[PDB]
This record gives structure tokens, C-alpha cells and sequence, in this order.
RNA sequence: ACCUCGAUGUUGGAUCAGGACAUCCCGAUGGUGCAGCCGCUAUUAAAGGUUCGUUUGUUCAACGAUUAAAGUCCUACGUGAUCUGAGUUCAGACCGGAGUAAUCCAGGUCGGUUUCUAUCUACUUUAAUUCCUCCCUGUACGAAAGGACAAGAGAAAUAAGG
RNA sequence: UCCUUAAAUAGGGAUGGCUCCACGAGGGUUCAGCUG
């Protein structure tokens, strides 16, 4: 019928700054991995729910880890999706973000925040030893209202 | 075109009579195939398409290789 | 007097009586069953109960292209093609859901196995379904078959052309150049057919079989 | 060969009595225990089913052979890790084999399944120890087949109730 | 006992929207009777084929094995297979696209 | 045996299956524990750059006695659901597949010859 | 059951009692309550 | 910067895996914003299991298809006198850049010898699990849509032994 | 961004500089076949 729901989109994960160092090679370079994306939000619609029963006032997107050493990568969050009924209308401020009507239908409500580049990344003929590792960008956190 | 112009008449009414016996299927949508079949198909046929469609319907009305009960 | 293969046993350490045992349930079958007599290359209709079926009978005709195994797990493979799809079907002589067994045509062909139909052409392999059965005079040696097949491309499900295989129904001089003929027969083995100890003489054991048969009667 | 069976005292016979096939009957079910067929010494891939390495791709003298034993750190191989060594000619047993038919006159049982050992071997049969099969001896001659005693005597072929006897009509799955 | 003709009486009970039957020879190896039958809704055709699969269940024959529901999932096609008969629920648009008449009467002589 | 990449002849009216391409429709996945497709064992098949399911109705390696050994693996499309997409069958399809666990009833109506 | 270091009781109901071997807050009205030692 | 620079390159992969539980699945329970199904969370449980492919040395990662699950780790980032050398490491040569040049490079690329006959220790034959289908039963629960346990039966798959 | 695969960190295409005809145990990609 209506329900007020807190979706949280996950974070990205935070690329790692280290430089590799073997026995034949000391200087070998950055090892920053990149750190994976936030998992999305999606509401995804469903023809058997026929009511906002079922959905939870509060969903956390899962975030992705963050980058590793040997220029490991980190797992991007999984999508978590959000069964609704056929015909709810989604508003934040009385907007109306969606409509959500017909049969497959699915509308992204929080973004998972993307991850965060490595040294490695950075990485070229001119940047011999990067440093820098951007922080995993932060995941979307809004409040949705479900309408039937 | 066809076997010939009696054959295609005598076979529906051999299915027809067929048809009126019929127990345990639907008489009205067992018409309405039949009607289906020998209308839908059989107005502007080449005159070797004849030969075939009046074999499977003899076929059909025949029953051995199945039957309407 | 055609005794037949599975009574026969395959050489080995196993006790006789194992094998007589077999032998009077594969004879106490039969009595049941009439299992004609036939060879590879004969074309045979084997009706069988279905299980999977109401016990709706199944007939399924075609060329016996191989007969293994020996005692009351004989069985023979047979082939054809339906709707031009080669479909083979190894029937177990002694199984009791085989309702009868007809050899339509009773002939015998140049090879004890006819696997390679699988690589000849499809006409080799096709057979009428509904073919009427042939009769052979009473008093009458099994006709032999000389028939030569013809071969497709030479990628083969095996190398037919070697010497162990011993093919002779096959026109190996339409397919097969001289210079490949050649390269097979660097498989010869001239000697495996000199080594006398390799042979297997069933002679007491065949006339012990047919005593044990007519005792059987 | 002499085997040993653990019986209650209710089941003692005399030393000297004689045992036949009909001790057991169709639709029991049955243990048997003997010697496998011994394979002598055998590598670690027939022996244990390890995967070994590829034939090629560079592989130099290591397409059956063990891989690593153990771990560095213990600096030892673990009692009874799986080694190169004789495989078979080791008593086995198989649990619940079914009695599908008993012929009385050769004294034959016919077990289905499989049994450990080569043919012409001895092998030691006794009731099914499963607990499925737990008490299921109150039909079977308790302390053993007498014929002897000649209460009825047994038809040449004993079988099973779903077995396929030779000589019936054929089987029509009506 | 659970003929065809329970079947039948079954179907026009819960009122299917139409009914065919096919007698299928013993030669062809598959079954005894081939029922088709259309409904109105896969609301309609589930409702229907769970309560025939029902009578069988309760009637007679339990030596005779439990039966399948297949189709479930899809909304246009359900089927049931007993030991001696089958039945195929479907909608028009399936029924005329699959025309499982002609297969079942005219065996090798249809598209 | 059809296992992964095995190329599979579509046995089947449908336009999928009958349609040409450069590729033949290869195994993609074998729905069971083990990657090994049997008769009446569902896959996943590429047909012209897609990806569809499908039922193994015969294959060349030799099964249990009294049952048929075809000359190619043969196959029928069956969407997700399970309805075949195809509305005919044309080579002879073995009756073993009516026992078998799974829906086939469907498959077994499309047939028209058994074997 | 949730495990907590020091126990408190929650509401009136809630009641401490030391079965095998820890302490326990056991409630009827309001199970949640439930903390285990 | 404490042992080893008076022949152990290193990362991945193959093979075999031993171990911890901070449990991914399977088992038993408490709570729930637990009606049921899905779930979330916590206690207990390490007997068993924990997939295959495309790109790429790559571990990782992305993607495709699955699974009951595709767990986190330690084991000289386990194991190279069992294997591989794909990246990386010497001699050769290119692109980009620095340098007057010789040459150089945490960059990109093409190529590039992987020995050992085992003396000692150790070791070399020690009651299964899960998925699916049916029944219960489209029953409990629910207004409906949906949809259960437990018990039973059937099918398989893997693992062990033949 | 498009093609190639189901999946593509691979491959292909949107005075000097272009221009691959031929050739290459050069280095990548690939159809089909082939095969332990
Ligand atoms: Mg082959
Ligand atoms: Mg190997
Ligand atoms: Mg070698
Ligand atoms: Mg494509
Ligand atoms: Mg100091
Ligand atoms: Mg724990
Ligand atoms: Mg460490
Ligand atoms: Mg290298
Ligand atoms: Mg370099
Ligand atoms: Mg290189
Ligand atoms: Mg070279
Ligand atoms: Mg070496
Ligand atoms: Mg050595
Ligand atoms: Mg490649
Ligand atoms: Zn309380």
C-alpha cells in the first residue's frame, strides 16, 4: 500500500597504493589494485508480489572491496534488487521517480558508488612510480516512497 | 484439379457423418475444424496440392492412423 | 548344423559349469522363444514389449551389423535408417520383453561385422520397414552377400583400410589412394596369422554344446 | 580357506555339519566378504584416481606422478597419506547384495551385483548386517538348511517373486 | 475406475472451453487416449489440471504411480500424462500454432 | 555424450534450428552435476549468436541395451519455460524418454515418429 | 539469544537468570529481550 | 635489519593437499520490522562439499552459464631435488623518454639453457553427502497472490570400495 | 563506439609521411578440419 523505504547504495571500494619489490626486480613498479565498484539498488518489478509488504524500510547496497596488493582487483558489490508490485509509483519529494508499471520493469534507485583507481592505474611512461590511489567514490543514500 | 470433383464432396460428408456419432469430443469445435480445413485451404490449391490434401483427408476419415473419439 | 555364437564361450579360467548352467537357462528360454537362426548382415525384425509404454509392442527391422557377447547376455546390434537418420539398436537375444524375433532376409556378407555402415553411404544402411520376409530353400547353403559398399569422405569413425580390421566389403580402390593403401598396410602382422598358439580350437566344445542340446530336446 | 561367524549361541552346530546354497533364500539380503583382485604395486594415479599432469605443454618426466606429498612447514609426510604402493589382494566386503535366486541342485546362489575378488575365489557369505535388514531371519532356516530332514523337498531353482524365471511367457508390461 | 470417461465428465464439470479426443493405436507407442483441451486463462488451465490430477489422486489405483504436472511454469501449455491416457491443457493461440490435431490424426501427412 | 562445444543437430521445425549460419550450434552448458548430456538431459545451445535451451533427444555414444543409438546428437529447442519451440518433429525420438524424471510430455506430442 | 558482555534487563518482565554455567536475561513479553552471557 | 649472499630467483598455473573457524552450503536452535515462501540477524557445528568457460602471466577482477555453495585465511604470500616457465630477471633488438655520448629506464613489445642416480628422517591398503521430482499437498499459513514443514517413496550426481 | 565470442584486459574497423605486390621456421587474430 506505502512504505517508506531507505535505500543505500554501496561504496566503492578504496584502489590500494603499494609497489612491488622481487628478488631480481626491487623497484617493480606500482601494485595498486583498483578497488571494485558499489553493488546498485535496483527495483525490480515483480507480477506475483502484489503488495509492499515484502520490501524492507531499509537496504544497504553491498560495497565492493577494496583493491588489493599484486594489482588485485577488488570485488564490485553485487546488485541488490528490490521486488515490487506491478504499478508503484516511486516519489522522493512528491517527484514521482518512477513509475514502475509494466512486466520487467526496474529503475536503479541508488547507484553503488564506483571504485576507486589504483596507483597502478595511474601508471605510464611519464608517471614511472604513481602514488596516488583515489578514494572509492561514496554510494547513493536517499529515501524512496512506494505507492501503490 | 482434384482426384475428382465428387471425391472432395463425398469425403466431407463421409467426415461429416463421421462427426455426427461423436461422443466425447466437442461436436461445434470438431465442425468448426473441419470447416476450418476444407475452407481455409481448399479454394485456390495447384492441381498437384489436390491429390495430396485428398489422400490425407481419406487418411483422416480412414482412422487407422488415429481417430476422432 | 549353425550353432549359435553366444553358446559358444570365449576362452578363459571360467569354471564349465558356470557356463552349462547358462547354456540350460539360454536353451530353457529358447524352448519359450524361438531364436532363428541368422548372421550379420541378415536383416532381422525384432518385436519387444515397451516398458516405458502400456507393454505397446515396438518393431523395429534392420541389418544385424554385429553379434557379440556369449552366453545368456548375447546380444546383437542391428541398424537403419528412419527418415534419414542412421538409428542402431542392440537387442539382448535372451531378455524376456522380446516378443519374437524374424529374419527377414537370411544372408550372410563378406565380414563377420558390418560397423563400418556407420561411414558408407546411407543406401547401404537403409531398409524398407514394411519389407516382406524372403524364403530360403530348406536344404540350402546361406546365401553370401558380395556386395562391396562405397565409402564417404575418408574421415571414418575408424581406419577401416587397416589390415586388423580385415575389411572386405568395402571398394577401398574408390576412396582410398595407392599410396594410402600402401600406408596401411604397414599395419600388416603377416606373422598373427601363423602363430599357431593364438588359435582357439572349439571343436570338443561345440560337439559337448550340441550334446547338451540335444539332450536339452 | 576357514572364516570365522559370530552367532548367537542359538544358531550352534555341530562341527562337521554340512552347509548348502538353500541356507539362504531369494529375496534376502546377504554380505560378502573376500579377497580383491590383487593389482601388485600400482602408482599413485590407478591406485588413488589422482588427476596426475599434462602430457604435454612442457611437462618433463611428470605425467604419473605424485605432486606434492605435503606441506613444507611440517617437514614430514602424515601417516597415511596416499602413496604409491600394492593395491588390491585386501579383504572387501559388500553390504545388502539381494539374493535374487537359489539353484539347490549345483548349490548356487545368484547375489546381485558385484563381489570382491577374481572368479574360482572363496568368498565368505552371511546375512546382511544393515540395519534395514536387521530381522529379517524370522522365514530363513534359523540354524541352517537341513535337507536331510525332508520336511518339503526344495524345487531345483528357488526364485525371487520379480525375477524373470526362464521359461515364462514373455513379459508384457500390460 | 478412471477412464477416459471420467475424464471427460471431469472436464465439462469444470467446464473446459473446448475438448478433443484422440484414440491413438496401440501401434504407435506412446498411449490410449490424447485429450486437448483449451481454457479460457492459465489461471483457468492450472485450476483445472490440478483439480483432474486431484480426482486421480483421490479416486482409485494406488499401485498405479503418482503423476506428473508438467508445464507449470509456462502459462499457455500444461500437460498431464496417466498411465493409459494424456491430456494437454492449452489456450486457442497455442492449440491453432501447435495444430496437435493434425500431428495425432494425420501422421505423415501434415506441415 | 554431449558435453560442452559439442556441435548438435537441431532435430526441430524451428526457424532456429533450421535457419543457416556460419557457426553450428554448439553446447554451451549442460544442465547436470556432471557436464555430460544424456537423452532427456535439458543444455544451453548457441544458434546464430544466441543462446537457447534445448533437450537431447539421441546421441551417438551408446546407451543401456533395447535402446536406440542415433547417428548425430540430436537436440530440440525448448524455450525457458519448456514449451519446444518448434511445432514439429520429424526423426524418430526414443520412447525411453517417457519414463525418464522431467517434463516430456510436451516433446513426446510434437514427435511423430518414436523409436 | 543475543551475546552481551553485561547484562541488562530491558523492560519489567525481563528476568536474570545462571543456567549451564552463564547468565541469562529470559522474557516472555517481549522474547527479543532475550541476552546471553 | 635478527638467521641465511662458501648455488634455494620470484609471481601465477598443474598435482597433492594438512590445518584454523572469524560458517559460503548442508545440520540444530533464539530473535525478528518471523502470517507462509523468501529473507535479515545471533548461538552451536569444521563430518562432507564448496563448478566450468571468454579476455588477460596474472593472482584478483569483469563477463557468460550454473550450483545447495561457488567461504575467509594459515601452511617458507603450502608444495618448483614433483612439473611448468606465461609476466618479471643477464646477454640481442625495437617504440617513448633522459643523456653530448657511452649508456639508462619501476614504461610498451619480440626472443631467451629450469641439473640432480635419494645417504638419513617421514611416509607408502585407517558406518557418505547433496540436489531434484512425487506423496503429505496447491495441505498448514494467507484475504488473495503465493506457499510450507516433519515422515515416506522414486530418481540422479559426486565420493569411497569393488 | 561497431564487428568478431554466450561470455573478448585478445583481434579487426570507425623534405618527411603514406603505400603490404611478393616474401617470412618473425609476432598476433581466425574459419573449417583434425586429432588423447
Ligand atoms: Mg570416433
Ligand atoms: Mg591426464
Ligand atoms: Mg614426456
Ligand atoms: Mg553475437
Ligand atoms: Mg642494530
Ligand atoms: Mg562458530
Ligand atoms: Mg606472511
Ligand atoms: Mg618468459
Ligand atoms: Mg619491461
Ligand atoms: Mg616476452
Ligand atoms: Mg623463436
Ligand atoms: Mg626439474
Ligand atoms: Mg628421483
Ligand atoms: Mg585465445
Ligand atoms: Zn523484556
Amino acid at each position: 500500500d506505502y512504505r517508506r523505504v531507505l535505500v543505500c547504495g554501496g561504496n566503492g571500494g578504496a584502489g590500494a597504493s603499494c609497489f612491488h619489490s622481487e628478488p631480481r626486480k626491487e623497484f617493480g613498479g606500482p601494485d595498486g589494485g583498483d578497488g571494485g565498484n558499489g553493488g546498485h539498488v535496483i527495483l525490480r518489478v515483480d507480477q506475483q508480489v502484489k503488495s509492499l509488504s515484502s520490501v524492507l524500510s531499509r537496504y544497504q547496497g553491498f560495497s565492493g572491496e577494496d583493491g588489493g596488493s599484486k594489482n588485485c582487483f577488488g570485488r564490485s558489490g553485487a546488485v541488490l534488487y528490490i521486488r515490487v508490485p506491478v504499478g508503484t509509483l516511486v516519489k522522493e519529494g512528491g517527484r514521482v521517480v518512477a513509475d514502475l508499471s509494466c512486466v520487467g520493469d526496474e529503475y536503479i534507485a541508488a547507484l553503488g558508488g564506483a571504485g576507486g583507481k589504483g596507483n597502478r592505474f595511474f601508471l605510464a611512461n611519464n608517471n614511472r612510480a604513481p602514488v596516488t590511489c583515489t578514494p572509492g567514490q561514496p554510494g547513493q543514500q536517499r529515501v524512496l516512497h512506494l505507492e501503490l | 484439379a482434384p482426384w475428382s470433383r465428387e471425391a472432395v464432396l463425398s469425403l466431407y460428408r463421409a467426415l461429416l457423418r463421421q462427426g455426427r456419432q461423436l461422443r466425447y469430443t466437442d461436436r461445434d469445435f470438431y465442425f468448426a475444424s473441419i470447416r476450418r480445413e476444407f475452407r481455409k485451404n481448399q479454394k485456390l490449391e495447384d492441381a498437384e496440392a489436390r491429390e495430396r490434401q485428398l489422400e490425407k483427408g481419406l487418411v483422416f476419415l480412414n482412422g487407422k492412423l488415429g481417430r476422432i473419439i | 548344423r549353425f550353432l549359435s555364437p553366444e553358446f559358444i564361450p570365449r576362452r578363459g579360467r571360467t569354471d564349465p559349469l558356470k557356463f552349462q548352467i547358462e547354456r540350460k537357462d539360454m536353451l530353457e528360454r529358447r524352448k519359450v522363444l524361438h531364436i532363428p537362426e541368422f548372421y550379420v548382415g541378415s536383416i532381422l525384425r525384432v518385436t519387444t514389449a515397451d516398458p516405458y509404454a502400456s507393454g505397446k509392442i515396438s518393431q523395429f527391422l534392420g541389418i544385424c551389423i554385429q553379434r557379440s557377447g556369449r552366453g545368456l547376455g548375447a546380444t546383437f546390434i542391428l541398424r537403419n535408417v528412419i527418415e534419414g537418420q542412421g538409428v542402431e539398436i542392440c537387442f539382448e537375444l535372451y531378455n524376456p520383453r522380446v516378443q519374437e524375433i524374424q529374419v527377414v532376409k537370411l544372408e550372410k556378407r563378406l565380414d563377420d561385422s558390418l560397423l563400418y555402415l556407420r561411414d558408407a553411404l546411407p543406401e547401404y544402411s537403409t531398409f524398407d520397414v514394411n519389407m516382406k520376409p524372403v524364403v530360403q530353400e530348406p536344404n540350402q547353403k546361406v546365401p553370401v552377400n558380395e556386395l562391396k559398399v562405397k565409402m564417404k569422405p575418408k574421415p571414418w569413425s575408424k581406419r577401416w583400410e587397416r589390415p586388423n580390421f580385415n575389411i572386405k566389403g568395402i571398394r577401398f580402390d574408390l576412396c582410398l589412394t595407392e599410396q594410402q593403401m600402401k600406408e596401411a598396410q604397414k599395419w600388416n602382422q603377416p606373422w598373427l596369422e601363423f602363430d599357431m598358439m593364438r588359435e582357439y580350437d572349439t571343436s570338443k566344445i561345440e560337439a559337448a554344446i550340441w550334446k547338451e542340446i540335444e539332450a536339452s530336446k | 580357506t576357514v572364516k570365522i561367524f559370530n552367532i548367537t549361541d542359538n544358531a550352534a552346530i555341530k562341527p562337521g555339519t554340512p552347509l548348502y546354497a538353500a541356507h539362504f533364500r531369494p529375496g534376502q539380503y546377504v554380505d560378502v566378504t573376500a579377497k580383491t583382485i590383487g593389482k601388485g604395486f600400482q602408482g599413485v594415479m590407478k591406485r588413488w584416481g589422482f588427476k596426475g599432469q599434462p602430457a604435454t605443454h612442457g611437462q618433463t618426466k611428470t605425467h604419473r606422478r605424485p605432486g606434492a606429498v605435503a606441506t613444507g612447514d611440517i617437514g614430514r609426510v602424515w601417516p597415511g597419506t596416499k602413496m604409491p604402493g600394492k593395491m588390491g589382494n585386501i579383504y572387501r566386503t559388500e553390504y545388502g547384495l539381494k539374493v535374487w535366486r537359489i539353484n539347490t541342485k549345483h548349490n548356487i546362489i545368484y547375489v546381485n551385483g558385484s563381489v570382491p575378488g577374481h572368479k574360482n575365489c572363496l568368498v565368505k557369505v552371511k546375512d546382511s548386517k544393515l540395519p534395514a535388514y536387521k530381522d529379517l531371519g524370522k522365514n530363513l532356516p534359523f540354524p541352517t538348511y537341513f535337507p536331510d530332514g525332508d520336511e518339503e523337498e526344495l524345487p531345483e531353482d528357488l526364485y525371487d517373486e520379480n525375477v524373470c524365471q526362464p521359461g515364462a511367457p514373455s513379459i508384457t508390461f500390460a | 475406475k478412471f477412464d477416459i470417461d471420467m475424464m471427460v465428465s471431469l472436464l465439462r464439470q469444470e467446464n473446459a472451453r473446448d475438448i478433443c479426443v484422440i484414440q491413438v493405436p496401440p501401434e504407435m507407442r506412446y498411449t490410449d487416449y490424447f485429450v486437448i483441451v483449451s481454457g479460457t486463462s492459465t489461471r483457468h488451465l492450472h485450476a483445472m489440471a490440478f483439480y483432474v490430477v486431484k480426482m486421480y489422486k483421490h479416486l482409485k489405483c494406488k499401485r498405479d504411480p503418482h503423476v506428473k504436472i508438467e508445464g507449470k511454469d509456462t502459462d499457455d501449455w500444461l500437460c498431464v500424462d496417466f498411465g493409459s491416457m494424456v491430456i494437454h491443457l492449452m489456450l486457442p493461440e497455442t492449440r491453432e500454432i501447435y495444430e496437435l490435431e493434425k500431428l495425432w490424426t494425420l501422421r505423415s501427412y501434415d506441415d | 555424450a554431449i558435453q560442452k562445444m559439442t556441435r548438435v543437430r537441431v532435430v526441430d521445425n524451428s526457424a532456429l534450428g533450421n535457419s543457416p549460419y556460419h557457426r553450428a550450434p554448439r553446447c554451451i552448458h549442460v544442465y547436470k552435476k556432471n557436464g555430460v548430456g544424456k537423452v532427456g538431459d535439458q543444455i544451453l545451445l548457441a544458434i546464430k549468436g544466441q543462446k537457447k535451451k534445448a533437450l537431447i533427444v539421441g546421441h551417438c555414444m551408446p546407451g543401456p541395451r533395447m535402446t536406440p543409438r542415433f547417428d548425430s546428437n540430436n537436440v530440440v529447442l525448448i524455450e525457458d519455460n519448456g514449451n519446444p519451440v518448434g511445432t514439429r518433429i520429424k526423426t524418430p525420438i526414443p520412447t525411453s524418454l517417457r519414463k525418464r524424471e522431467g517434463e516430456y510430455s510436451k516433446v513426446l506430442a510434437i514427435a511423430q515418429n518414436f523409436v | 539469544f543475543k551475546n552481551k558482555t553485561v547484562l541488562k534487563k530491558r523492560c519489567k518482565d525481563c528476568y536474570l537468570v545462571k543456567r549451564r554455567g552463564r547468565w541469562y536475561v529470559y522474557c516472555k513479553t517481549h522474547p527479543r529481550h532475550k541476552q546471553r552471557q
